[PDB]
């Protein structure tokens, strides 16, 4: 039961993440020459339903229980934790300014925060009903729901 | 006797002349109260004076260096069980963390008497086996892979060809189920039911 | 193996094992033999019955030899009854320790209460200084010896020293056992002492000899303190101090007398 | 001495010093014999005054034993034949019953010696079966996949189009109990045998 | 050697000091002599005076335990095969035979290290294939299934359906006392072969 | 009497006796100082006899064995941790180095859980594998043969007919002088990716 | 005052008394050599008359085990391998011989880790393979059975019908990993191999 | 779960120890105690502050004692 | 990730240079009947890319870190080190001389 | 594994013995300690190097002691 599989910039890297509340980030390069895990993110409030890499090294993860905190994956520590919504942040979308990630919850209310600030700089509202998928503008500066 | 700084022990028996040190490493062992002196001391003999000790044990000597170096001890015939019996009982503090994985290791083999191991198939057309087959995932062991035919030219050179199938065990401690008190997910397990 | 009887020879009703190396009658208590059959202590369940016996053992010990003990002595050798229950008690408890870790490891922490040692010097403190006569005793006992000594007349430190220090190690993590027991009557007669002192001092003395006399004092008793008592008590004092010495002073001292303060 | 209330059971040689009141318990136990003073011992040196304790403490320890300090049980690893025989020591045919159910639940669990394992063969066709495969039941491990001949979409999902055959180890009961005394349970067993 | 009670055994360097009693249930055996205080075994050594055995202390335990308590308990952690060896140097034969039956229990549940191990094959189609997996015998496991080529439609519901490959991990008796044959039996396997 | 050209140690208070010279193999370790008549000793005893050496007997095995002979011992018992440690105390730097290589050998297979499995898979024919598999590689198991069902060439008879799929469990080290991958490295691996 | 019949050993800290017959295995051996008074020794224990010579008495175990017994059986929490260097430092071939064959025994122990397993494949029809898997040779395992296409007598019952893929834990190499070649058998091989 | 009081054990243990080999005490001083302590509270990543206090004690004895007996000569 | 595999003059040996630092040297032929490794060469400080037996107990090893040095099959250290590129020695060529 | 520095330390030495002894004298360490010091050398494979230094020792010692009283004989 894995709905997120999010796939690095740089593609040494694969997150996934499902119901274990464990955001996985596989490492596909080893001199061992074997996929091998490369980082366990543990100590999320709920499931994980969404992730990105925005970063090799970070990763945002909107997970169950209204977070969407970000995860530095070298430490496995949070790097920027986000709270604000109601229903648990289910879906998310970064900007291809890469600074503007907007998180689609079950609040009905698609919050877009700062990517490190660990502030909303808006919450779009106007869709009655939970946001499945948020895909940005290719620019963006906009975002259907 | 304490007559020198060496100091007679009982074991088997036999009186060892073994120095305050090799007894003395912390207040809360008992070869440490038999380097200090009182009047209330009730181990004497009428042979020569040796202190007795209950010693003539089985799993005393690497716990015994565990006190001595903190390590915990697992052989390749005593594993977490025996630091998770001994070590704890000779009473090295810095166990407490250390077991815990003793313990959670312990568990992680334990939990695997009823056997959980996660099954994956995955398909691959047959030129698509030996590579994801040398490419297997760590912990992740090859159990099975069966042919099957296809509607088109009998199978071969489709991707609908073989079936492997593959198990990784769990390091889980055991559990009798799982639960998380969100709803939402409950509805997504239900939608994809179907 | 777990169940049903095999009476008889060895394992449970360990009071009588414990209490006679409790009577320092050592050869040690049964280690070597509980050394090897370690797999069972929580995977079977025999903690339960071990933890409660052996808090209900250790407060027996307590009850039938060490309070009865203590209270035969009123303020003179009770100290040194106190300090022998203490060690007979810690030299029973550290051996019983290792016996029962791997327990005290797992279940004790799991059930939220507290160590195995910690629960022992717990019902130590419960069973000796927090019953009334003794904790009287106590007080009382520290109270004279402290005034006798601020009144100039020497007395023996160490044993005030050894009763002191269990108060704050029988307090657990704090000064708790010893916050209740004699910090604030400590602070009451100290208080008292300062303010008949300094009134003393004001009245035998002129001004610069008051002046001169009040601070070689008050730098005597912080002596004392750090001297016949803990650490910890010298901020106490030092607020008495400056409660009783200088902000009862503040505006009595403009003129003083004799030598005066503008003169 | 051992000829007063004292005495130093050589215990693997070792001198155990003990009370003679600790060890008067019954005569069930071997140690009431050495401790009370009699005639026609040959058990006892008078060149130090001790009652020889002819048993080293090697499996003393494991014997099941109550009403002292000390422990017991028959571990994962610890030997069948040692905790058999002292539980036979201590009497009681219920007692044999029981240590002999305890020893098939600590190897039959893992199922070694009792050898006790299930097996269930699961009619999943092709699409279906990566879910019974993901989704198979913990505690159980999967053992073989064999598909079917099939008369319909070219040999492929068919009605019935493979067996998987699943298994686990462990004890279906771990006293290893069989036969039920309810006759109306034959019955049936026989009515669905044919 | 000096006279006591009990006796010191130099058993390979290591002071044994057993009773003398316990020693006379085998005359039989080397230790008899070695009780002897009167010379029919005389021995000493130029440090303590101990009794010379040049016998191994690695496998005297058990066959001790059994001298003293009649029952042998074979640390799992040392071979029975040394412990067999040690019998044999006493040639006890109830303790020969109790050190057999464990090398036989280590065998059966050491059947994969090269020793008994049964198969059998079952043949069977998939209607009574269900049944005779789910009632396979308990210490039988299941090890492959596999089709064989069907004359009857393509697949399923022909007598020829499916093999079924099973195993047991059996115990290996040491020779000398198991698997000698008979001359009828051999008569009727040659009757037989062909 | 301590030294006059051999040395008598006591290692944690366990009595051993060796020469000067045996410990001068290596003239850098801690038993250098203890060994040689000199009074910096800050632990010997001469009412007796033998400088005190407050330290494992038990790890000191390996450890004088690797100063005498320059070899590693790896025993079943042995904490090889705990070895590690005792010849980090007596500083011999390529018996860390083994030590360390033999301590990850054994997590990689037994405290890390049985990991980096290595499988590969091989293409043979009757006349191919039969031989293969009788001249099956050192320290490789074989773990399956599968038949490809084939048309061309008839479904028997042809180089590409069977598959055997075969492993090598790495009990195994991961290599600490880098087994992160260089960019060369992972250039040539994008390079055979596709 | 030094020698007699017997003679006192001095293997590491502990002191034997051994003939002088039972410490030489063969007149190559250095412990012979040290049984007489050879004018190069210069460091002994003349404190009792035993010789100081520095191993370990551990190793000594299974070695003088094999002198005193003829035969060796080494400790399965033992190294085999620190048996074969106390052989090799006292330069007994007969030990060279016994800790080889010992160390295949262990490496058919320890078939699972990393050292050579043998594996075979036979031939069956469908008659003939209950036979020769239930005639299937003792020491080996039944590891894998195959159906093939029938290129004689329709498509089942073929004299190349099944075939089955056995295995044996003990390796197929004279010794080890590494046994000394022969040039006529790389002769032959190649003379097979075209 | 916690680590501060063998490590401040620890550390008491090797400045007592270092000051005593530092006095010459010919007696005592287990070398157990010492590697005990060492690779105890190096395991927790405690190197560091092995290797910043081991500094500062042999600094702090080079300056105290035997700065001014080199000085004073 | 082979990237190399040589056949031995003698044609009874044969060498592997992986990803991995270390060198496989296979005795083919043995009167075992089946290859065994005959020498594992630890030590490389890069990967290996290529490989050429120069003789039967030693072998040029063209090891990543600009390293292609000589190495002895026997004892398995580098008996003569070949330094003074840039980058991994990849290439490397045998001659009949 | 190669390395010469002690190798060649402990052939001195070696050889320094073997004169000693070969000169009659009772000197000349131990047996054991002659043999280990040869072992640590032969397993650390230089045992072609003693060859030669064994040859020429022996060598020259003959015939600078024996073959020139041989002569005067």
């Amino acid at each position: 039961w894995v709905m997120t599989c999010a796939y690095a910039p740089s593609g040494n890297y694969v997150a996934c993440g499902g119901l274990d509340n464990i955001c996985s980030i596989y490492n596909l390069k080893t001199r061992e020459g074997n996929v091998r895990v490369s980082r366990e993110l543990a100590g999320h409030t709920g499931y994980l339903s969404c992730c990105r890499f925005l970063d090799d090294n970070q990763i945002v993860t909107s997970s169950g229980d209204t977070t969407c905190a970000l995860w530095d994956i070298e430490t496995g520590q949070q790097t920027t934790t986000f709270t604000g919504h109601t229903g648990d942040v289910m879906s998310l979308s970064l900007a291809p300014d890469t600074r503007l990630f907007v998180s689609g919850a079950c609040d009905a209310s698609a919050k877009l925060w700062d990517v490190r600030e660990g502030m909303c700089r808006q919450t779009f509202t106007g869709h009655e009903s939970d946001i499945n998928a948020i895909c940005f503008f290719p620019n963006g500066n906009a975002f259907a729901t | 006797g304490s007559v020198s700084k060496w100091v007679r022990l009982n074991v088997g028996g036999t009186y060892f002349l073994t120095t305050r040190q090799t007894l003395c490493r912390d207040p809360k062992s008992f070869l440490y109260r038999l380097c200090q002196a009182d009047p209330d001391l009730d181990s004497d003999k009428d042979e020569t004076g040796a202190y007795l000790i209950d010693r003539d044990p089985t799993y005393f000597g690497p716990v015994l260096n565990y006190l001595r170096h903190g390590k915990l001890v697992i052989n390749k015939d005593l594993a977490e069980e025996g630091v998770l019996e001994e070590a704890e009982f000779y009473n090295i503090t810095s166990l407490i963390k250390l077991v815990k994985d003793k313990i959670r290791e312990r568990d992680s083999k334990t939990s695997q008497v009823p056997v959980k191991h996660v099954y994956r198939v995955l398909q691959c057309q047959e030129e698509e086996l030996t590579q994801m087959v040398s490419t297997m995932s760590d912990g992740w062991k090859f159990e099975q892979l069966v042919s099957i035919g296809s509607s088109y030219n009998y199978g071969n050179e489709d991707q609908a060809e073989f079936l492997c199938v593959v198990s990784k065990e769990l390091h889980n401690t055991p559990y009798g189920t799982a639960s998380e008190p969100s709803e939402k997910a409950k509805i997504l397990q239900e939608r994809g039911s179907r | 193996t777990m169940d049903e009887k095999y009476v008889n020879s060895i394992w449970d009703l360990l009071k009588n094992a414990i209490q006679e190396i409790q009577r320092k009658n050592n050869s040690g208590l049964s280690f070597e033999e509980l050394y090897r059959n370690a797999y069972t202590m929580v995977l079977h369940k025999h903690g339960e019955k071990l933890y409660t016996g052996l808090r209900e053992v250790v407060t027996e010990h307590l009850i039938n030899k060490v309070r009865e003990d203590v209270l035969n002595s009123l303020n003179n050798n009770f100290l040194q009854t106190l300090n022998q229950a203490w060690n007979d008690h810690q030299t029973a408890m550290v051996m019983i320790r290792d016996i029962l870790m791997y327990m005290d490891r797992v279940y004790v922490q799991q059930n939220n209460v507290e160590n195995v040692y910690n629960l022992g010097l717990i019902i130590f403190r419960d069973q000796v200084v927090r019953y009334g006569c003794i904790r009287d005793h106590l007080r009382q006992t520290l109270l004279d010896m402290i005034a006798r000594e601020r009144k100039g007349e020497v007395v023996d430190r160490g044993a005030i020293r050894n009763a002191c220090q269990m108060l704050m190690i029988l307090g657990l993590e704090g000064r708790s056992v010893y916050e209740e027991d004699f910090e604030a009557p400590f602070l009451e007669m100290s208080a008292e002492f300062f303010q008949m002192e300094s009134q003393k001092f004001l009245a035998e003395n002129s001004a610069s000899v008051y002046i001169k006399k009040v601070e070689a004092r008050i730098n005597e008793e912080i002596e004392r303190v750090m001297h016949c008592l803990d650490k910890s008590t010298e901020e106490p004092i030092v607020k008495v101090v400056e409660r009783e010495l200088i902000s009862k002073h503040m505006k009595t001292i403009v003129e003083m007398e004799n030598s005066g303060l503008v003169h």
